[PDB]
RNA sequence: GUGCUCGCUUCGGCAGCACAUAUACUAAAAUUGGAACGAUACAGAGAAGAUUAGCAUGGCCCCUGCGCAAGGAUGACACGCAAAUUCGUGAAGCG
RNA sequence: AAGGUAUGUAUCAAGCUUACAAG
């Protein structure tokens, strides 16, 4: 196998009959999909890292080529500069505590981790829907 | 699909022999525009078999 | 019945994570039309979002290129008969148990099993498209669709879960305005919203306004693609391309075909890849 | 469209 | 309640119709009769359905076929009935039928190329005489000098039938083609029957030469007589072979 | 792809489809096993 | 949250380590289509006289049964299409 | 255990079924 082969355009006016959705690459009806075999530790990670902070990298092989950015939403990320979640983070900041019993000893007064915490004219219109 | 059993062995007998003569008949008869009436050699073997049982 | 692979699944059903977990059975629930067991997949897409399991089978999608749970139009994100009027064919399908109706899927599933990468009919009618239904195709989707829908309790005020219950709160739907192809009542109002745009007004002659100030030629527009665009119109009476400002000066004799021309070009008339510049020119020998 | 396709081969006679 | 009415005619008709076809899926009566019966109602697109499901139980009889054909063929869905009958052709070669109310469909409309290249279908198939004159009669009602001459030469390799071999000798009759008419005699002279020239050739080959003056028409029936039938004809003609010679010609005392 | 009630839409167990004489016997060399066949008159 | 390490200077403040993303989310439903049985009223009962044993065949009809038994009124549901014989019409071809 | 007290229709709820797609 050769670089060229592969490498090298169509000629053509690229058919602009079409739409731009049936143009495009398929194998599935939506989309070419394919096998993977990423790490499960760093998909989590960032899976994560997104899930919890609305960035992440992103994934690819021949988007642009090169592609090395960050996706979300973009500046939240360097607000942090690129912490992550199983990171003893550079503050301790709005943490909130919790009152603990952890005797084991007074009954109906040991919360462990159960512990609830210290914080603790609709209807006219709810009952004239119903 | 259902077995063969002793009840339905003489009633099974006489579809067999009828499948048989009908695609016999069927492979048999020249060109002609019609086979047998749609039935009629059937009768002639059933009428064939009740005249040898009274001889 | 039937197994799969992957789900179809159009982009506002996924979730803003591109690192999405989900997971599939083997023979799930059925198809909401056909009863056909398929392999019902569960995600989350966002952290606010409930699940949205699969709706229908991978072949009542590919019918009619329909995503998975949303039924909405695979290329487009939009609902079925607004595609289907909006192709002007329906590409029938019975309605009743077996009538011709699991006959047709068994038979219609029988001649996909080559392809499996398009749409069994509409392959050829998916291309002479981008006009009258690429002004009504909501991209940058909205994820109310993901939302989880509203919980009882809070509905008669009695939600035990406090801040925990998953669903919602306060949000009180309304029983005024809430299958897959006919009727449906919010296809209605949105063919309605297309038919009641926001034009310029008429103004009050008798269709003097055969010229019209159409612009923004650049490099684009040339004489001969404007005039024979217009040619199958009909007649000029006075062509002009006026390049210090890149625009063109067309009339017609008896004014109704450059009419539709005014319904082709407010701000709508799309050829050579560009959105043309129109206002109202003159018709009043200033 | 309506009709169906209609191939000739490109030096004999029409295909059916 | 007529709507009611009518509408319980219709569906209990055809509720019966789809039991009896449930019933028996091989005598075909059932399909033509509720074929023709939503036919009745003369604007259909389901009676289509009805013969073209019709045929997945039995496509080789010939009654549907044409009856379905018939049916297109009836009402002005000329381009369908078209695309059914070249299905019908194909798949069933052997049937004249077709073939028959094809050829007469397309003479029915224009006598376009395409009824030529549906009757030289026709003839690929090598059939019996009665397609293949039928075909040269209709070249011949369409005047054709150059095309009845060029589908009948293909015609004599197959059939070599006397009569057929005296009817090639037509561009006489019609033309009267000289040299290559003399070419045609001499193509109906070399060939079967060397020796026994099955006792009828000649006779027409007189009977044109007769026609024809004293060019080379004492050869044929008295002087290129070493090839008889062990008296050289019967007794029926030769006595009227001598007649047949003597009173038309120039008569020398 | 959903084939039919024997492969897997039925749950359908019935008896005389046990799994009963599970290995073929070959015709060993003594008898007229098919390499002793290859070659005789 | 936790526990451990003075680890960095106050037991307190901090730093590091170990631990790492559950849930067909509901106690609901504005909910949903509602078929079976029982009631109601009809229809009513195979084989050319009457009373009748049955066993089959067909599939878009099922029930009971562990059923490649068996029974469900022979489980039900199954009907007038004659064809070729006379004659009319029309077509194709020939003399 | 079946083999006997028939089955076949037309209106009227719980049993069971998803608690979903949704401007
Ligand atoms: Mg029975
Ligand atoms: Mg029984
Ligand atoms: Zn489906
Ligand atoms: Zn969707
Ligand atoms: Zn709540």
């Amino acid at each position: 196998p050769t670089y060229e082969t592969m490498f090298a355009p169509e000629f053509g006016p690229e058919n602009p009959f079409r739409t731009q959705q049936m143009a495009a690459p398929r194998n599935m009806l939506s989309g070419y999909a394919e096998p993977a075999h990423i790490n499960d530790f760093m998909f989590e990670q960032q899976r994560r890292t997104f899930a919890t902070y609305g960035y992440a990298l992103d994934p690819s092989l021949d988007n642009h080529q090169v592609s090395a950015k960050y996706i979300g939403s973009v500046e939240e990320a360097e607000k942090n500069q690129g912490l992550t979640v199983f990171e003893t983070g550079q503050k301790k900041t709005e943490k909130r505590k919790k009152f603990k019993e952890n005797d084991a000893s007074n009954i109906d007064g040991f919360l462990g981790p159960w512990a609830k915490y210290v914080d603790e004219e609709e209807q006219k219109e709810l009952d004239e829907i119903t | 699909a259902k077995t063969v059993t002793k009840q339905r062995v003489e009633s099974h007998f006489d579809l067999e022999l009828r499948a048989a003569v009908m695609h016999d008949i069927l492979d048999m008869m020249p060109e002609g525009i019609k086979q047998n009436k749609a039935r009629t050699i059937l009768q002639h073997l059933s009428e064939a078999w009740r005249c040898w049982k009274a001889n | 019945w039937e197994d799969a692979d992957f789900p179809i699944l159009c982009q506002t059903c996924l979730g803003e994570n591109p690192y999405i977990r989900m997971t599939k059975e083997k023979y799930g629930k059925e198809c909401k039309i056909c009863a056909r067991p398929f392999t019902v997949f569960r995600w989350c897409p966002g952290v606010r979002m409930r699940f949205k399991k699969t709706e229908v089978c991978q072949t009542c999608s590919k019918l009619k290129n329909v995503c998975q749970t949303c039924l909405l139009d695979l290329e487009y994100g939009l609902p079925i008969q607004v595609r289907d009027a909006g192709l002007s064919f329906k590409d029938d399908m019975p309605k009743s148990d077996v009538n011709k109706e699991y006959y047709t899927q068994n038979m219609e599933r029988e001649i996909s099993n080559s392809d499996g990468t398009r749409p069994v009919g509409m392959l050829g009618k998916a291309t002479s498209t981008s006009d009258m239904l690429l002004k009504l195709a909501r991209t940058t989707p909205y994820y109310k669709r993901n939302r989880p829908h509203i919980c009882s309790f809070w509905v008669k005020g009695e939600c035990k879960r406090g801040e925990e219950c998953p669903y919602r709160h306060e949000k009180p739907t309304d029983p005024d305005d809430p299958r897959y192809y006919g009727i449906n009542d919010p296809v209605a109002d949105k063919l309605l919203k297309r038919a009641s745009t926001m034009p310029r007004l008429d103004p009050p002659e008798d269709k003097t306004i055969t010229t019209l100030y159409v612009g923004g030629l650049g490099d684009t527009i040339t004489e001969t693609d404007l005039r024979n665009h217009f040619y199958q119109f009909g007649e000029i009476r006075t062509i002009t391309v006026v390049q210090r400002q890149q625009c063109a000066f067309i009339q017609f004799a008896t004014r109704q075909a450059a009419e539709v021309a005014a319904e082709k070009s407010f701000n709508k008339l799309i050829v050579n890849g560009r959105r043309l510049n129109v206002k109202w020119g003159r018709s009043q020998a200033a | 469209s309506n009709a169906l396709a209609i191939q000739v081969d490109s030096e004999g006679k029409i295909k059916y | 309640t007529d709507e009611e009415e009518l509408n319980d005619y219709k569906l209990r008709k055809r509720k019966t119709f789809e039991d009896n076809i449930r019933k028996n899926r091989t005598v075909i009566s059932n399909w033509i009769k509720y074929a023709q019966w939503e036919e009745s109602l003369k604007e259909i697109q389901r009676a289509r359905s009805i013969y073209e499901r019709a045929l997945d139980v039995d496509y080789r009889n010939i009654t549907l076929w044409l009856k379905y054909a018939e049916m297109e063929m009836k009402n002005r869905q000329v381009n369908h009935a078209r695309n059914i009958w070249d299905r019908a052709i194909t798949t069933l070669p052997r049937v004249n039928q077709f073939w028959y109310k094809y050829t007469y469909m397309e003479e029915m409309l224009g006598n376009v190329a395409g009824a030529r290249q549906v009757f030289e279908r026709w003839m690929e198939w090598q059939p019996e005489e009665q397609a293949w004159h039928s075909y040269i009669n209709f070249e011949l009602r369409y005047k054709e000098v150059d095309r009845a001459r060029t589908i009948y030469e293909r015609f004599v390799l197959v059939h070599p039938d006397v009569k057929n071999w005296i009817k090639y000798a037509r561009f006489e009759e019609k033309h009267a083609y000289f040299a290559h008419a003399r070419k045609v005699y001499e193509r109906a002279v070399e060939f079967f029957g060397d020796e026994h020239m099955d006792e009828h050739l000649y006779v027409a080959f007189a009977k044109f030469e007769e026609n024809q003056k004293e060019f080379e028409r004492v050869r044929v029936i008295y002087k290129y007589a070493l090839d008889r039938i062990s008296k050289q004809d019967a007794q029926e003609l030769f006595k009227n072979y001598t007649i047949f010679e003597k009173k038309f010609g120039d008569r020398r005392g | 792809k959903g084939e039919g009630d024997l492969s897997q839409l039925s749950k359908q167990y019935s008896s005389r489809d046990l799994p009963s004489h599970t290995k073929i016997k070959y015709r060993q060399t003594t008898q007229d096993a098919p390499e002793e066949v290859r070659n005789r008159d």
